[PDB]
């Protein structure tokens, strides 16, 4: 005997939020399986982010734009937050030249996601203020990766006396919830209710990570329980 | 028998050996011959090996000399050889010039 | 004190029930949590080395 | 450590169980009224004294 | 590395050695093992503040020390800056792991 | 890369107790792993064992019957440590009778194995000291179950106050622990090592314990990965 549940429901309040609930479970099993699901999730994906720059007239990370009201310091400390997203599979590593040429502020989703081959999610996002007559070009890279690398790492790319390397935060995910509580017919017992829920940066739908982070953890335990080689 | 090395916690010298301190000499000179047999060894077989060619890079051509090297590298240093030896015991001490009981 | 903490929605008493990563386990005891303001000293241990 | 690892007994209750110790120094084994948590330390003090 | 073969010049392996590029720190790993260290306060009151100790690889810029050994040394963790010694003869590194 | 532990390695020092080396995880890992495969081996097992028996001569829980050694309290403590055991299917409860009447030290092989859907394997286990001068019969209840229960919980099963019942120790697992350790790769240090020692009955190999509870798992995170699957 082995009181399977069946009962896995998706509500999806949005592109980003969504909930699920697993129904009916047998006791002290559901703690085992949400924590184990938050872990991986919380840990191990995968993501986007931008690595390298060359501004034109500068050359180190201390020096400062005429007409532009901050550093290349903030410049840099700002663009590390800016979060992407696919639009195709394949795309390895880009580079994309940004001429910003008028009386503007300049802001995240002005970036004209000018390479067919990615998108930005987070639009309305300020970079900087210019005054009337900045003129600025920059240069970026945006390449994938898993959880997060520090900077010095991505010297490995040929500075060229300009380029700069940039921090980068990589993870995908910003919020997993998970919570349990009884339920109950009359003098039987061993129903529980699963309630979980999953907060990400919109560049993919829950279910996708969800199912993906499932895939690994079996992948790890489908050795661990079938080949038994011995000493 | 295998030692796999680890720190030594010693009373049992004090049964066979008289004094620690006597108990640590006889050690250090028993690790002396050890390695110095070890070092011959090894030095005069390992040339005897590399005799065709000293150079850089012809060295590593089969992996094999380096991993019979680092088999040797994964063997306990000489004192814990010693000490072993005074674990089993099979050594004895006595007035100036103790030597093994390998006859 | 007391007031405003119960008009920013929170337990009246400053304490509240945690959950540690790895077992799911609520520390039976109900542990302490809050916002403070922190510093860093000049002591920075790359020029102990 | 059966009856605490399944929740049925918390870390600490006084129980009565059926242990060892020396009488100056032997081997009196006796029924004790002690708790889950004593024993589990217990474990780990030599068996040389009681 | 000289008994590696793959080396003939200690010019070389200071070479190999100072830049730290991806060869091995095995060699650490074993040498470490077996060729303990001696521990150094700085104002030694009574032999208690000297030691060896087996040396153990961890991250970072920092020496971790065990907890119940600070109390023979009388020291507090406001950070201080311990010294440390390496014997280099094997009667030296038996005193070290026999009595110290 | 994410790199895989392969080769699970076991050491096998009995066949009551045994050690399992898992070589090599990716940081973090050491504890999900553990902790999922400690609760679910302690988590959904299977037993029979002793629920009430009726003591002839007996004036009720505590008179002190003579020709035989030991107190009532000590009898019942003994026959809690019989272990039982299946040889034919679906005989879920089954009762029996004993009856001693000559000098001898009463074992647990001494059981008049006369039922013959049932085992008992720890023969040589001693009950009780008795001589010429008493003589015993009594009635054994075996019943099936999971977990460890309490003398109130069982009298739903035929008290009638004169049959006094005890607890059961169903659990075929008696004490299973881990431990997580650091280790190196090349460049880098943490990366964990997981150490598990098993200590069963005897009734069954610890492996089989652990290989039926890993393939539990797997398949109790198909479905909540997978109950609407694509890929």
């Amino acid at each position: 005997a082995f009181q399977k549940p069946e009962n896995v429901l998706m509500m999806e309040t949005s592109d980003s939020i969504a909930k699920f609930e697993f129904k009916p479970l047998e006791p002290g099993y559901g703690i085992t399986i949400g924590n184990a699901l938050r872990r991986i999730l919380l840990s191990s994906l995968e993501g986007f982010a931008i690595t390298a720059i060359k501004i034109e007239g500068v050359e180190h990370e201390f020096a400062t734009i005429p007409g532009v009201l901050e550093d290349v310091t903030n410049i840099i400390l700002n663009l590390k937050q800016v979060r992407f997203k696919q639009i195709v599979p394949n795309a390895d590593v880009e580079k994309a030249t940004i001429v910003i040429s008028n009386s503007e502020v300049f802001r995240a989703g002005d970036l004209n996601a000018q390479l067919s081959n990615f998108e930005v999610l987070n639009s309305n996002l300020v970079i900087c203020h210019l005054d009337k007559s900045a003129t600025l070009t920059m240069e970026f890279s945006i390449n994938k990766g898993r959880g997060y690398v520090s900077a010095e790492e991505n010297r490995a790319e040929h500075n060229e006396l300009s380029t700069i390397a940039i921090d980068s935060i990589y993870t995908p995910i910003r919020n997993v919830k998970y919570a349990v509580e009884n339920f109950r017919v009359e003098q039987k017992t061993d129903y529980e209710k699963l309630l979980m829920e999953v907060t990400t940066d919109g560049s993919i739908r829950p279910v996708d990570a969800l199912r993906e982070a499932a895939q690994i953890l079996i992948s790890h335990f489908s050795l661990f329980a079938e080949n038994k080689i011995a000493i | 028998v295998p030692m796999d090395t680890i720190t030594r916690d010693m009373v049992r010298l004090s049964e066979d050996t008289e004094n620690v301190y006597e108990t640590v000499m006889i050690i250090a000179k028993r690790a002396n011959q050890i390695g110095q047999q070890m070092k011959q060894d090894l030095e005069k077989k390992l040339q005897d090996f590399s005799s065709s060619n000293d150079n850089l890079e012809e060295v590593f051509e089969n992996r094999e000399q380096i991993e019979i090297s680092r088999y040797y590298e994964h063997l306990p240093k000489p004192g814990l050889i010693a000490t072993a030896e005074y674990e089993q015991d099979k050594l004895y001490h006595r007035m100036p010039g103790a030597t093994s009981t390998n006859d | 004190m007391n007031e405003w903490t119960d008009k920013a929605g929170l337990p009246r008493d400053g304490k509240t029930y945690l959950y540690d990563g790895g077992t799911g386990e609520r520390f039976d005891q109900p542990a302490t949590v809050g916002v403070t303001y922190f510093l860093k000293l000049g002591h920075m241990v790359d020029d102990k080395m | 450590t059966i009856a605490y690892n399944e929740g049925k007994v918390d870390i600490h209750a006084p129980i009565k169980v059926y242990v060892e110790d020396y009488e100056n120094g032997e081997l009196v084994r006796r029924m004790v009224e002690t708790s889950v948590g004593r024993l589990m330390v217990n474990e780990y003090v030599p068996k040389k004294v009681g | 590395l000289i008994e590696r073969g793959i080396v003939k010049t200690v010019k070389s392996a200071k070479k190999i050695v100072d830049r730290k590029e991806p060869v091995i720190w095995d060699i650490l790993e074993y040498v470490m093992k077996g060729h303990p260290v001696l521990l150094n306060r700085a104002p030694t009151l009574h032999r208690l503040g000297i030691q060896a100790f087996q040396p153990k690889l961890i991250e970072g810029k920092a020496i971790q020390l065990h907890p119940l050994s600070c109390t023979a040394f009388n020291a507090d963790f406001d950070g201080d800056q311990m010294a440390v010694h390496l014997p280099l003869s094997n009667e030296a590194i038996l005193e070290a792991q026999l009595l110290m």
